[PDB]
RNA sequence: GUGGUUUAAUUCGCGAAGAACCUUACCAGGCCUUGACAUGCUAGGGAACCCGGGUGAAAGCCUGGGGUGCCCGCGAGGGAGCCCUAGCACAGGUGCUGGGCCGUCGUCAGCUCGUGCCGUGAGGUGUUGGGUUAAGUCCCGCAACGAGCGCAACCCCCGCCGUUAGUUGCCAGCGGUUCGGCCGGGCACUCUAACGGGACUGCCCGCGAAAGCGGGAGGAAGGAGGGGACGACGUCUGGUCAGCAUGGCCCUUACGGCCUGGGCGACACACGUGCUACAAUGCCCUACAAAGCGAUGCCACCCGGCAACGGGGAGCUAAUCGCAAAAAGGUGGGCCCAGUUCGGAUUGGGGUCUGCAACCCGACCCCAUGAAGCCGGAAUCGCUAGUAAUCGCGGAUCAGCCAUGCCGCGG
């Protein structure tokens, strides 16, 4: 208790220059292998730009933004919570490739739709 | 290669040469059955448990048990 | 492992006992002076012992030959070391219960003592307050003052620097390239070992009881650097027969001692704990990385084989004075099934091996084998730091015989 402890702060990834990136990679992270989950994200983004032509970064941030619950919310938990549904919803997708399921899950989330975004509407609506 | 009690055959070799089908006893350790036990009651003895079973021409190559029973009795 | 089943189904209150050939348990048998082994003593006779056969696989018993040293000593006797026989105590007993030793549990800070005062029956005052906190008692102020619980809290190890030494891991400029190693030379570097220095309350700012804490710069680990390790007293009053000792009872020398063979702590039901196990893995190929602990044991390396294994030669007492474990998980590339995912327990058949054997408890390989592609509501368990967690490795399994116990490290 006290001191408000710490949460540490990491650096960008490579082609995006954002912290939330690695943070999200930590969610997809499993078995302790970030190297794998890393490419899974990059490849997931590559599919986005090769299907929408838009920046895979602006689609990522926006997606997570359209998931951060307002009520159920600290500016931090908004990230932890959002990243959760983004992975869970992407874990239950039709696509066979991990990078493909996440890619679609992100695009839909960025457009304000999908299972992850649908879950939020429920939590918020059941809170208000 | 193949193991066998270096004695339970001395008493049976005579029986196989005489024609008597008596019962041979054993006192060593891993008492094993051999082809010469084709027609004899290897009723070994020591002081407690017994190991009989009249070996034939197919029952040879094994034993009765107890020396590696993953169970008992 | 416990309850339970049972010719006894190890012992004791989850686990270890370091690996159930094995003592502890059962039945049967022999001996029972020596009492499997050892120590000490008394009595008679007798000179230890060595080699060997049969019976024998309980080693009990039976038989033959040769047959040591010393003084008195000269042909043979007594006695001692020693043997056999006869007797006894210690001996031996996981056979049990009721100081001491080791250790666990409450794991974190508090308790005790002296002087003095209140003050008498005593006890307490030695933490009233603030911040920070697991042992040199956190510190300061106010408090009546002071001190101890006993050199490890940096004593040891890892990460910083500098210095010295060892140089088959190594290396800048340079030459020979021995067809890739490598040789010649090389306090520079990298690794290991030793010593000292840096180590948080210091530079600056805010509040200040200036007790302290917070933020930033330098440095950059630093006001927590991480772990190992640790207190009156109390409780389980155990366990402890791993070791040692005392008293009662048992031990009356035929489980009233001891020895061997053979066996037992397997399972039907259920729980607790650990390990492997599909949804993103497997197969094949090339191939740079990881520490610590080892070792007369392991054992690189041609050929044969699916593997195990096998035939021959060489190397070793030790890693900057050979080397094994190489390889290697991982990672990268390609690919077969849009749920046998090729994960695969277990059972069964054949062959092989360390080992006397383990053929019914071991281990490896091959075919079959699909409990089956499930991964759980009430409730509950472990951990949170470069930890949890994932995965692979190596030594001994130093506290004996290939049947995932422990420790160390890297990614």
């Amino acid at each position: 208790r006290r001191r408000r402890a710490e949460v540490r702060q990491l650096q960008p990834d490579l082609v995006y220059g954002d912290v939330l990136v690695t943070a999200f990679i930590n969610k997809i992270m499993r078995d302790g292998k970030k190297n794998l989950a890393a490419r899974i994200f990059y490849d997931a983004c590559k599919i986005i730009q090769e299907k929408t032509g838009q920046e895979p970064l602006k689609v990522f941030k926006q997606a997570v933004e359209n998931v951060k619950p307002r009520m159920e919310v600290s500016p931090r938990r908004q990230q932890s919570l959002a990243l959760r549904w983004l992975v869970q919803a992407a874990n239950q997708r039709p696509e066979r490739r991990a990078a493909v399921r996440i890619a679609h899950e992100l695009m839909d989330a960025a457009e304000g739709k999908g299972g992850a975004v649908k879950k939020k509407e429920d939590v918020e609506r059941m809170a208000e | 290669g193949v193991f066998v009690d270096d004695h339970l055959l001395e008493k049976v070799l005579e029986l196989n040469a005489k024609g008597e089908k008596r019962l041979i006893k054993t006192w060593s350790r891993r008492s094993t059955i051999v082809p010469e036990m084709v027609g004899h009651t290897i009723a070994v003895y020591n002081g407690k448990q017994h190991v009989p079973v009249y070996i034939t021409e197919n029952m040879v190559g094994h034993k009765l048990g107890e020396f590696a029973p993953t169970r008992t009795y």
